[PDB]
């Protein structure tokens, strides 16, 4: 994807 | 580590299965894979924050979900015989590598009546072997089992043993001209002649079999082929 | 010139009024090109500039599945932030995120960014080395410790130095006719008498792209900054911008005032004057 | 679009020899490369993780190299042991994807055969009827060059060769098992479809 | 933290009576994001009004552009009405074609 694929939460 | 349940499953053609994966505590993403001998490891889908973020090429009857605690499930609808496979999940978080569970070994059968437990027999060392080599080899045979959901182990004096042991990596088909054919597995344990020539030394061959669960039905004359241990033993000979 | 791709997320809780809303918007320089709104009837990443409309279904599907996953992640981050700040579940709160990459005229990476805010203030930001973080308060230090242990900066660095740059480079080519062609401002000076001996000289700048511009009035070559009523650059609504700088001048010496227009679209800075 | 290839898909190596396992991948923009081993009836065992083309990850006798530009990785096994026998899998993850999203190669089935220092090939007779109708023959102590073939007769069952390790005594031995119900089955003609040594001791 | 919206009311191009133009109301520098923005024609609410997608500046303050197609006349008056938590009452900013 062009957007970041997040891999964690806060 | 990642834990998957059930470890083994037998299901009938046309029915449904739901598999569970608990990732390592704190891991947020989970991916599922299907491994078949002829197609290798194939990706099903990736879940992150309860969402199917990435999807492979399996049809709609292969579906999944992930809960707020990151635990994931996958489901296969209208099971085909071709769906028999090891289903693996792997978890990760942030910039880590993949951590895999031990899989669910699923076997889709034509009928529950094809399910059979093994028969186990130990065969004592040849005196010719003991005289020629000063070594003694015990042979264990697990036969007539179906599906290939077995774990064979050797126990010497109540302790599981690995030195001097070797079991077949793949079992033999008792009737290669059949799909539902029962299987056979062999294993050997070699000890020194002096160790075999001591009656205090006990030798057991155990075969854990995974079969039908409680909910499974049984309309056959022979005993229900549930998950069970089948063993054979022998003792040292002076 | 130099270019940038940025994504902006806004996640806002609204207790008693349904799930937190998640809005994402993507930009290449000062042009918005994508949008995602979790409140739409069928939330999906959708095109906002002509040059992205061509993207295939694999593009739109991939971004949509990612945005739905991000929407749920920021609902969980909103709950986590309440515990970190010992706040009650009754209030409405906002997380904002800004991230992307900057490339030079050669298309090479100059800088990566990944900054977050909680309720309008800095929370955590990825440092320029793309291997460490700056936490702005003690709640963000809990996230910093977690992210340092989960190798998050390495995961961000790999995205910022790879696909962020690769996609920005593709958008700049696909949309080169608008993205790489600076539109110079159409400028004029208006005159409005405010009294018997004073008049207002408004130096307008219209239809310029990109938004970065500098307007400066000068009384006989001297830069007048305190007597200038400078408005914030505003969008025209057609992907171009506007800005004006007005000065109060004595009625008679209006022609001694020169406006100096500075913009990327102009080969040389322009000099304007009121022409009655 | 990412394709991972492991050629050769099988390798049979004598114990002690150094070996190399190959992996290639079509998309060079990867984040991780992982090597795994898979034992029969088991899942995956992570061996090594590598991310940098300039660095080289080691884990005992296991060593791995990576060249992202060329789309290549190698797994080196120094002084191979029979316990190294397994399917080796290489897998790669792309940038901006979870570390759990891998494209796997087809694997290499590695077989490291033991060095039989003093071969003594023999076929031995094991326990007759008491709890089973079968009679078992044990072909053992043959050198690793020896290949075991499946029986021609449908009522005779032969297993493939198998390696055991009597670690305590630094002794290793090959063996295969033959068994049948039929009265005419005998040790002498059990492994007839297999090329067995000339000096095979038949007690 | 609470920031009051800055409000700018203007036309896309220099105004000319009887000629098609766009009426804009740009609200920026505000926080939190909840905002009520309306475009007015002679003090009445214009129903055909669209807005840009919620975005924000480097300082985290939000901005939105509300816009409508219009044909200005010398007798018609236009204004932008804005309400936010930071305002005790809605603020009306009238369109002055010279700014
Ligand atoms: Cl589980
Ligand atoms: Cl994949
Ligand atoms: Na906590």
């Amino acid at each position: 994807t062009s957007t970041l694929q997040e891999q964690i939460g806060w | 580590g990642v834990t998957q349940t059930p470890r083994y499953l037998i299901k009938t053609r046309g029915q449904q299965v739901t598999l569970s994966c608990s990732p390592i505590s704190g891991h947020r993403s989970v991916s599922w894979y299907q491994q078949t001998p002829g197609q290798g490891l194939q990706f099903l889908f990736e879940y992150f924050s309860e969402t199917q973020r990435n999807k492979g090429n399996f049809p709609g009857r292969f579906s999944g979900r992930q809960f707020s605690n990151s635990r994931s499930e996958m489901n296969v609808s209208t099971l085909e015989l071709g769906d028999s496979a090891l289903y693996l999940c792997a978890s990760s978080v942030g910039g880590t590598e993949a951590f895999f569970g031990q899989g669910t070994r699923l076997t889709v059968v034509e009928d529950l009546k094809n399910v059979f437990p093994p028969e186990v027999a130990v065969f004592e060392p040849s005196e010719a072997e003991i005289s020629h080599t000063q070594k003694a080899t015990l042979v264990c045979l697990a036969t007539g089992f179906y599906p290939d959901h077995v774990e064979l182990s050797w126990w010497v004096n109540g302790k599981e043993v690995h030195s001097g042991v070797c079991t077949d990596p793949q079992p033999l088909k008792e009737q290669p001209a059949l799909n539902d054919s029962r299987y056979a597995l062999s294993s050997r344990l070699r000890v020194s002649a002096t160790f075999w020539q001591n009656p205090r030394n006990h030798f057991r061959c155990q075969v854990q079999f995974y079969g039908l669960s409680e909910n499974d039905e049984w309309t056959q004359d022979r005993a229900k082929p549930v998950t069970q241990i089948v063993s054979a033993e022998a003792w040292g000979r002076a | 010139g130099s270019h940038s791709m940025r994504y902006f997320y806004t996640a806002m809780s609204r207790p008693g009024r349904g799930e937190p809303r998640f809005i994402a918007v993507g930009y290449v320089d000062d042009t918005q090109f994508v949008r995602f709104d979790s409140d739409a009837a069928s939330p999906r990443m959708a095109p906002r500039a002509p040059w992205i409309e061509q993207e295939g279904p694999e593009y739109w599907d991939g971004e949509t599945r990612n945005m739905k996953a991000s929407a749920q992640t920021y609902r969980e981050n909103l709950r986590i932030a309440l515990r970190y700040y010992n706040q009650s579940e009754a209030g409405s709160h906002i997380i904002q995120v800004m991230y992307g990459c900057d490339v030079g005229p050669d298309g090479r990476l100059l800088r990566g960014h990944d900054q977050s805010a909680y309720d309008g203030k800095d929370y955590i930001a990825l440092n320029e080395d793309l291997s460490s973080w700056t936490a702005a308060d003690t709640a963000a230090q809990i996230t910093q410790r977690k992210w340092e242990a989960a190798r998050v900066a390495e995961q961000l660095r790999a995205y910022l130095e790879g696909l962020c740059v690769e996609w920005l480079r593709r958008y700049l080519e696909n949309g080169k006719e608008t993205l790489q062609r600076a539109d110079p401002p159409k400028t004029h000076v208006t005159h409005h008498p405010i009294s018997d001996h004073e008049a207002t000289l408004r130096c307008w700048a219209l239809g310029f792209y990109p938004a970065e511009i500098t307007l400066t009035w000068q009384r006989d070559g001297e830069d007048q900054t305190q007597d200038t009523e400078l408005v914030e650059t505003r969008p025209a609504g057609d992907r171009t911008f506007q800005k004006w700088a007005a000065v109060v001048v004595p009625s008679g010496e209006e022609q001694r005032y020169t406006c100096h227009v500075q913009h990327e679209g102009l080969p040389k800075p322009l000099t304007l004057r009121w022409e009655p | 679009k990412q394709e991972v290839t492991q050629i050769p898909a099988a390798l049979s190596v004598p114990e002690g020899e150094n070996l190399v396992l190959n992996c290639s991948f079509t998309d060079s923009a990867i984040y991780n490369l992982q090597w795994f081993r898979q034992d029969p009836g088991k899942g995956l065992t992570s061996l090594l993780l590598i991310q940098s083309s300039q660095r080289e990850q080691t884990s005992g006798r296991l060593n791995a190299s990576l060249d992202k530009s060329s789309g290549r990785s190698t797994l080196y096994i120094a002084a191979s042991q029979p316990g190294d026998s397994a399917t080796y899998l290489c897998a790669v993850t792309l940038n901006n994807n979870a570390g759990n999203m891998l494209t796997f190669g087809g694997g290499t089935r590695l077989m490291v055969k033991p060095n039989i220092q003093n071969p003594d090939p023999a076929v031995y007779q094991l326990r007759d009827s008491k709890s089973s109708d079968k009679s078992v023959c044990l072909f053992t102590d043959f050198d690793s060059q020896t290949n075991v073939s499946q029986s021609k007769d449908s009522d005779v069952y032969i297993t493939d060769k198998c390696v055991l390790d009597m670690r305590s005594m630094d002794f290793k031995s090959n063996s295969a098992v033959a068994w049948s119900n039929k009265s005419d089955f005998a040790c002498a003609n059990a492994f007839n479809n297999s090329i067995i040594p000339e000096d095979t001791f038949f007690p | 933290i609470q920031r009051t919206p800055k409000i700018q009311v203007y036309s896309r191009h220099p105004a000319e009576n009887g000629k098609s133009n766009f009426l804009n109301c740009y609200v920026s520098g505000f926080h939190p994001s909840d905002i009520e923005v309306d475009l007015l024609k002679n003090g009445e609410r214009i129903e055909k009004v669209e807005h840009s997608d919620l975005s924000f500046s480097k300082d985290w303050s939000f901005y939105l552009l509300y816009y409508t197609e219009f044909t200005p006349t010398e007798k018609d008056e236009y204004a932008c009405r804005v309400n936010h938590v930071t305002l005790s009452q809605p603020k009306i900013v009238k369109w002055d074609r010279d700014m």
